């Protein structure tokens, strides 16, 4: 699930901007 | 008392028609021109629906007001958007910039946006406002990186996704999140709808990009390859690159002043490709991620409407 | 000063952006209009919405590229994250009530729809409305309201050389007259 990955890199960068 | 979507959309549409009236005549005709040439009102739709899993046995005025606000912000974006893209037609009729002029369209966009802010003051939680506002900022900086990305054949997929997240998914996410927060839903249901909406939004945009190669000059109200003619390297095109080193170099040399035939050649290659399908596939995986979460929600008519609406969203083609 | 603060805020917001056109930040309004008493953000919010608005105005007059519009809109979105931290909800009503009006008046001017009495009334509004309502909401109501047409006083230097940008469809002669023939009246 490549979307397993991605959607959380985004997640992180939305916190650790 | 069984929530009727059609009926719900009209109540939001009538509230939009009043909100658009202005002391300045042209701003009124322009807003109405766009409003009535009509689009699908998906954002208002997700807001109404997202609120049925809260604690209101019927849709409150506060939720209709957030719905009206969302469509007005969406519209401001469309209007300013057609000024930037020298676009010709919107929803089948002339874009404001062409029916009147550039000054008018810019002004109409500011107008539409200001009204959106007036209407969000119906929400009382100061954390929603902070949430909606920072999101609009990301949307905008998004629109900027995209314009700045125009014709960049070296960009990555992980980066195209981040681009359709700010550009489109983000406001669908706000429509489902806020809609639940308006009818006092709980941490989970809200977190659930924030995620459901975000996945629908990602799928949404991926579909547009696929339909820019597979649709019609007529049904698209624009050429075809349109996004590529403007330099936008979308999912289909990123996929065919990773597996076709010829096409990759064929894209590296592509820019505005290229002859229409190098473009035709490119948009013609994407079609007989598997990439149009690998793209569609990502849309699909995204839609399941949304359907899975919709299931984890309480049974009832709303859950049946979201399931239904989430199932057309993907099995769509225009 | 809010002038400098805003340049720093626009900074953070304009990170990852390659090359952006200009952005004049009307120094005066940031200046003189520092009756401090009023909140911090409330100052720059007022100076920010004045900034995007004048920036988008200019795009069509100085012929700035279209991508310039996104800039004007980011600054605008910036303005709301700011209304967001100000937490004063009623201020957001009064203020957005002013933004649609400013925009309606400019549209009216552009479309040769106002008479002279009107053009002149429009000008005061467009030029004072944001600060008028920002100041008169935090630093007493009956404060700048008795000096309403004197808040307009920070135009005293811009000799008949001040060309709006929103007055674009009107010629110098005009403007310098309807804005002189309402200064030699507004005062006294």
């Amino acid at each position: 699930k490549h979307y397993l990955h991605d959607i959380q890199k985004s997640y992180l960068k939305s916190r650790g901007n | 008392a069984k929530l009727n979507m059609n009926n719900e959309i009209k109540k939001v549409e009538q509230r939009l028609e009043k909100a658009i009236k202005s002391k300045d005549s042209v701003l009124e005709q322009a807003s109405l021109h766009l409003l009535s040439s009509g689009g699908k009102r998906v954002r208002p739709a997700f807001v109404i629906l997202s609120s049925q899993f809260g604690k209101d046995e019927q849709t409150s005025e506060q939720t209709y007001q957030v719905a009206v606000a969302l469509e007005l912000i969406h519209m401001a974006t469309l209007v300013h958007d057609d000024v930037i893209d020298k676009s010709d037609k919107r929803r089948g009729k002339l874009t404001i910039s062409k029916k009147w002029d550039q000054t008018t369209a810019i002004l109409t966009g500011n107008f539409l946006l200001a009204l959106g802010l007036e209407h969000l003051m119906a929400v009382k939680d100061n954390r929603v406002h902070q949430l909606i506002s920072e999101s609009i900022v990301d949307v905008c900086r998004g629109e900027l990186f995209q314009f700045q990305d125009q014709f960049n054949s070296q960009q990555t997929i992980i980066n195209y996704l981040r681009r359709i997240n700010r550009k489109t998914a983000l406001l669908i996410q706000i429509s489902t999140e806020v809609g639940a927060i308006t009818s006092q839903s709980d941490k989970e249901t809200v977190r659930k709808l924030k995620m459901i909406g975000h996945y629908i939004g990602m799928s949404f945009q991926i579909i547009d990009d696929v339909l820019d190669f597979t649709s019609t000059e007529k049904k698209l109200g624009k050429p075809v390859g349109s996004d590529l003619l403007n330099g936008h390297i979308t999912l289909p095109i990123l996929l065919e690159m990773r597996k076709n080193p010829d096409f990759k170099l064929k894209i590296e040399q592509l820019r505005r002043d290229s002859e229409r035939k190098e473009f035709e050649e490119c948009i013609q290659i994407i079609r007989k490709s598997d990439s149009i399908d690998e793209a569609k596939a990502v849309s699909s995986k995204y839609l399941s991620k949304a359907l899975n979460l919709i299931s984890e929600l309480p049974d009832g008519h709303p859950k049946s409407l979201l399931l239904s609406l989430t199932k057309k969203m993907g099995s769509r083609n225009t | 000063t809010t002038v400098s603060k805003l340049e720093r805020q626009i900074e953070e917001r304009l990170k990852g952006v390659s090359e952006y056109e200009s952005i004049n930040i009307n120094h005066r309004l940031g200046k003189l209009l520092d009756s401090y008493d009023i909140p911090d953000v409330a100052k720059v919010a007022c100076l920010t919405i004045d900034t995007s608005m004048r920036h988008l105005d200019d795009i069509t007059y100085n012929h700035l590229s279209k991508h310039s519009i996104l800039i004007g809109d980011l600054i605008s979105a910036h303005f709301y994250t700011l209304l967001a931290e100000i937490n004063d909800l009623s201020f957001q009503n009064e203020i957005s009530k002013a933004i649609v009006e400013i925009n309606e008046l400019k549209s009216s001017l552009h479309h040769q729809a106002l008479n002279d009495y009107e053009i002149s009334q429009a000008i005061v509004k467009i030029e004072t409305l944001f600060p008028y309502i920002t100041l008169s909401h935090f630093g007493i109501n009956i404060d700048e309201s008795e000096i309403y047409n004197y808040l307009f006083e920070d135009m005293s230097d811009y000799y008949p050389s001040y060309f709006k940008k929103y007055n674009q469809s009107e010629v110098k002669h005009y403007l310098h007259d309807i804005q002189k023939s309402y200064l030699k009246s507004r005062g006294n």
